RNA sequence: ACAUUUAACUAAAACCCCUACGCAUUUAUAUAGAGGAGACAAGUCGUAACAUGGUAAGUGUACUGGAAAGUGCACUUGGACGAACC
RNA sequence: CCCCACUAUGCUUAGCCCUAAACCUCAACAGUUAAAUCAACAAAACUGCUCGCCAGAACACUACGAGCCACAGCUUAAAACUCAAAG
RNA sequence: AUAGGUUUGGUCCUAGCCUUUCUAUUAGCUCUUAGUAAGAUUACACAUGCAAGCAUCCCCGUUCCAGUGAGUUCACCCUCUAAAUCACCACGAUCAAAAGGGACAAGCAUCAAGCACGCAGCAAUGCAGCUCAAAACGCUUAGCCUAGCCACACCCCCACGGGAAACAGCAGUGAUUAACCUUUAGCAAUAAACGAAAGUUUAACUAAGCUAUACUAACCCCAGGGUUGGUCAAUUUCGUGCCAGCCACCGCGGUCACACG
């Protein structure tokens, strides 16, 4: 452009940063709802271990349930955090192990 | 590269390079020049590389140009008194404008140089507090005083828990 | 003087003249940009009281600050009509010019 | 550009500012105690500890001119605080009283005087102060002569302070910097100064007045 | 001092102007006579071939 | 800003950190906090001895001079430190607490010359 | 919306227009029901495109078809025409 | 797709509608072949000046809003979810 | 940016997304112990302790300070001129409101017209103008340009009166959040109150108690977190067999996995 066609724009502002799934939260706080597994897109073959919680601020989610074996049930507390699952198109919750009731993983 | 013809121009090196800091008098200044003519040569050289200048060192200054109204270009002055300066430049390099409003209307350097003490003594070398306006915050930062408690703990003797541990 | 007027001294181009004993007049000011550092005028127009009512849109007038705000928005005089429409007198030689050209001659009525 | 006109808060203001004037609390009701609790029931504020026996003892301006005609003007009036601590003659020469009405001993209201010290009378009467003190305490008319007699004390003082340590220091270089040679010891001029007594009564032309509102 | 030195500065422009205004008429004036000449001849001419 | 009364007052302006003072000769409001706004920096004291033993306290007498001229006031402490330093006579109140001090201390040699004669 | 005073040998008292929810208005959220897109990738039906893609492809527009799409009229090359004569 | 037949339509008149691969996909004006031409291809690389446009893909010549003689229209024109490419 | 990884069968050119760097908040796992600096997620409710008195009665203070960030071009300049302070019916400086003139956030033009927003006259009245694509008028977001300032103080912008008994003063609570300080002392420092004053209060403040939030200093004892396919420093042997699981991006895993445990 032009200096008076640079002047007359001005700055080249920004689009306003859209919030995450977390809405711009470090965690967030839900309650399962259901437990269930989800199979990955192609080239992948699995049959990863998802819940639906619902957060602190109304909006349900699908949280994948990092670790080998989970104990979550209905109407359990658990924190999530954001990190998409690269695997499963629509996931992009993850529950904290070893918070509330999601423990840690066993050793064996 | 940057845009336009003579780039320098949009540089404040460029800008800061201005020798022509109108008196307070000075309120509003129009130029009269022409687009063609051999003779108003000069003057419109002024007007491409100066009063981006002028009006740098003179923010408050109203400048004002004016294309082919009169067959000579000149200036005019309009000094707060009531006062106007009308200045033919007619046949004369812009170098040369330059130098004459500097010298009809322009401050000396003894008035600049005064303005230039008056920022010395705003910042006082011993008032201390945050380095946006002093040199130094505390006087833990002399040399030979007493040190923050942060880098050095100071002994426990100047410490408010064990002179109170023998006061009680 | 004591003008409380912030603008003391002032040369626009008139635009209106429907008001009564009023001249509306265009002020160009020269202002930085801060990111290109080039130089655009930036335009505002200031109520000019004309009593005589002699401005004609498009006169170059020269405004003077009015001790006291005369009206809501009206806070200068018009000083002098600096260049009449078309009627530009040469203020260098002083003879009657059209556009870059004398239309009287300067050597024929000195 | 234009901004909300605040309109309750204006017809608020005017209306408290013309409320209090009509319920104005009356120097009985605001300058009133109690002798047994020693608090004023209006604030229910308890005075100083050092005017407990005062307060007790002696009488207040309008408490000893409530029995007097026209509240004895022209009456030469002093305070007891004069008196105990300080020996020249002073006293407050009335000319105009406005006693409270409502007072139902009418021991309460104000009180103007011209006061006359060394022989100069104000040019102008103004208000008597501490009038709800109880301080005051008529002068018997058979001894006005006696106590209205001064004499007129010699007015030897001091005229000239030294300077303080480090001003007389700079003051002298300056001299000296400057060419003036002269060892005339620099001093001030403390008899301009009239240090008045601390004392003295003020103006109660500036003094405020409490609210209708205790609090 | 200073004001009355620039008017004496114009004053002066103005001399050396209007002293070169002159001399470029001079010039000016015979070219033209030259040029309205030619012209003249030409109108002449084809006034001639109308006729 | 614009306070509902008050006065320039010349003051000190406590900084430093946990247990070291330091304070900072400001002219400022009667009304303003003390570590708040200020007009102008009239100097620093270090109360705590330097490497030297000494209390070092700038004072910038000129600028003093023209904010007293102005009707600036002075609180207890600085009027105290001005009266060390002689640009003013010593506070009143500071003689009476040096013989406070003494007649104190006259007590406490006959009791500790006691304690000595006993053992 | 009304203002009408007493007092007056020190001068002081008295001195207050009243009016507020039509769930009106404004912007959202939820949706009986109806659609659309995207993802997902082993179903079904055909084979439109990519080669002259087996009728070159497409653009606008119109009408017409289960579905890709078909056809008209104009336009484009983001097709080609084999590059002396034959 | 091929053949035959026939209509709207193509024509005139009077109003609408306002769209095209409306593309020679290459803006107007003033200039330069000097340099280092110069990613590829195409129709060689550029300078000054101004205006108009663009800022991953796809959602989307779409939705909402608005205007329009246009009511299956046109012009303006997004977002959410999705992707690690598209080109 | 001194850049790097990633489009493809491959190569160039564009291009977005990521990587490497520095902070802050929250979590997981750890967390010997010394100074200092900081420390509710919430303008949503509060146990009911404590934070405004001093002064020989008046007056003065309690309008400041300390909080909070809900609302938001009233913060800065200029012109006039208050209220303060300068002991003073005189009256000049300093300081600083109201008023007047300029200046002054970010997005959205799919917010394009606003609808009386102007001038003249001493007036009664005449004029019909004023703003705006160089962004008027709107809508939505935000405390701000931290020697600090602005705004707010339980809602109704305001607070006569209503709605109702208010901690956005300190310490402390069940609630609500990813967001976990003590129901500690003291007025000598300390500034601010009160009389001229000795002086007397102050949850301001000064000292402490807590918290790996950060910064310095430490040790005979006192090391755990994560990573180890490429980008990117660094895996031996076993189980698993597109399962279980793993990646910030490319991508690993189908019985010989440096990518999983
Ligand atoms: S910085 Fe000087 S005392 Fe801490
Ligand atoms: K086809
Ligand atoms: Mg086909
Ligand atoms: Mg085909
Ligand atoms: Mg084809």
């Amino acid at each position: 452009a032009t200096l008076n066609q640079m002047h007359r724009l001005g700055p080249p502002k920004r689009p306003p940063r859209k919030l995450g799934p977390t809405e711009g939260r470090p965690q967030l706080k839900g309650v399962v709802l259901c437990t269930f597994t989800r199979k990955p897109k192609k080239p992948n073959s699995a049959n990863r271990k998802c819940c639906r919680v619902r957060l602190s601020t109304g909006r349900e989610a699908v949280c994948f349930i990092p670790g080998e074996g989970h104990t979550l049930q209905e109407h359990q507390i658990v924190l999530v955090e954001g990190g998409r699952t690269q695997d499963l198109p629509g996931v992009k919750l993850t529950v904290v192990r070893g918070k509330y009731d999601c423990g840690h993983v066993q050793k064996k | 590269p940057m845009k336009g013809r003579f780039p320098i121009r949009r540089t404040l090196q460029y800008l800061s390079q201005g020798n022509v800091v109108f008196k307070d008098s000075v309120k509003v200044m129009t130029v009269n020049y022409n687009t063609h003519g051999e003779l108003g040569e000069g003057a419109r050289k002024f007007v491409f590389f100066n009063i981006p200048q002028i009006q740098y060192k003179n923010p408050w200054v109203q400048i004002m140009m004016f294309k082919n109204m009169t067959p000579s270009p000149f200036l005019r002055f309009y000094l707060d008194s009531g006062e106007q300066v009308l200045v033919d430049v007619e046949t004369k390099s812009n170098k040369e404008i330059m130098e004459h409003i500097r010298k009809i209307l322009g401050k000396n350097e003894e008035t600049l140089r005064e303005e230039e003490e008056e920022k010395k003594q705003l910042s006082h070398p011993a008032n201390f507090g945050p380095r946006k306006y002093c040199l130094r915050e505390c006087i833990c930062e002399v040399e030979g005083q007493v040190p923050c408690p942060s880098l050095v703990p100071l002994p426990k003797e100047m410490r408010g828990k064990y002179k109170a541990a023998l006061k009680a | 003087v004591r003008s409380s007027v912030h603008a003391r001294w002032i040369v626009g181009k008139v635009i209106g003249t429907k008001m009564q004993k009023t001249a509306k007049v265009r002020v160009t000011r020269l202002v930085l940009d801060p990111y290109l550092l080039k130089y655009f005028n930036k335009r505002k127009t200031y109520f000019a009281h004309d009593a005589l009512q002699q401005c004609t849109v498009g006169d170059i007038v020269l405004l003077r600050a009015l001790p006291v705000p005369r009206a809501k928005h009206v806070k200068h005089e018009l000083a002098e009509i600096v260049f009449k429409v078309g009627k530009v007198i040469d203020p260098v030689t002083g003879k009657p010019c059209a556009g870059t050209t004398y239309l009287e001659s300067p050597l024929s009525s000195e | 550009k234009k901004v909300r006109p605040r309109l309750i808060a204006e017809l608020a203001r005017r209306v408290r500012a013309l409320r209090e004037q009509l319920n104005r609390p009356r120097d009985s009701q605001l300058y009133a105690v109690d002798y047994e609790t020693l608090t004023r029931p209006f604030s229910g504020r308890r005075l100083p500890v050092r005017a407990w026996a005062d307060v007790r003892r002696e009488s207040r301006l309008l408490q000893l001119l409530g029995r007097l005609p026209l509240f004895g003007l022209g009456r030469l009036v002093t305070r007891k605080s004069w008196l105990w601590q300080h020996d020249e003659p002073c006293y407050w020469r009335l000319t105009r009283v406005r006693p409270d009405y409502t007072a139902q001993n009418l021991d309460h209201g104000k009180a103007w005087g011209i006061l006359t010290f060394k022989g100069k009378t104000e040019s102008e009467a103004r208000e008597i102060e501490h009038v709800m003190y109880h301080d005051w305490r008529l002068v018997p008319k058979h001894e006005e002569e006696a106590f209205t007699a001064f004499t007129p004390a010699p007015e030897d003082s001091l005229a000239s302070v030294p300077y303080p340590p480090l001003l007389r220091a700079m003051i002298i270089a300056e001299r000296q910097k400057n060419g003036d040679t002269s060892t005339e010891e620099p001093m001030l001029n403390v008899q301009r100064i009239r240090m008045e007594p601390w004392d003295y009564p003020a103006k109660q032309e500036d003094k405020g007045r409490a609210k209708g509102t205790p609090v | 001092e200073l004001m009355a030195w620039n008017q004496a500065e114009n004053r002066r422009l103005h001399e050396l102007r209007i002293a070169r205004l002159r001399q470029e008429e001079r010039e000016q004036e015979q070219r033209q006579a030259l040029e309205q000449a030619r012209k003249a001849e030409e109108v002449q001419a084809w006034a001639q071939r109308k006729e | 800003k614009a306070y509902r009364g008050g006065h320039l007052t010349i003051r000190l302006a406590l900084g430093g950190c946990t247990n070291r003072p330091f304070y900072r000769i400001v002219a400022a409001h009667n009304k303003c906090p003390r570590d708040g706004r200020f007009v102008e920096q009239l100097g620093s004291y270090d109360p705590l001895p330097n490497s030297h033993g000494e209390k070092l306290v700038a004072l910038n007498l000129d600028r003093i001079r023209h904010w007293i001229g102005c009707g600036a006031h002075l609180s207890k402490p600085m009027e105290k430190l001005l009266g060390l330093a002689g640009f003013f006579p010593l506070h009143p109140m500071m003689i009476t607490n040096a013989e406070r001090l003494r007649r104190k201390r006259a007590r406490e040699v006959l009791l500790a010359s006691q304690k000595t004669d006993a053992e």
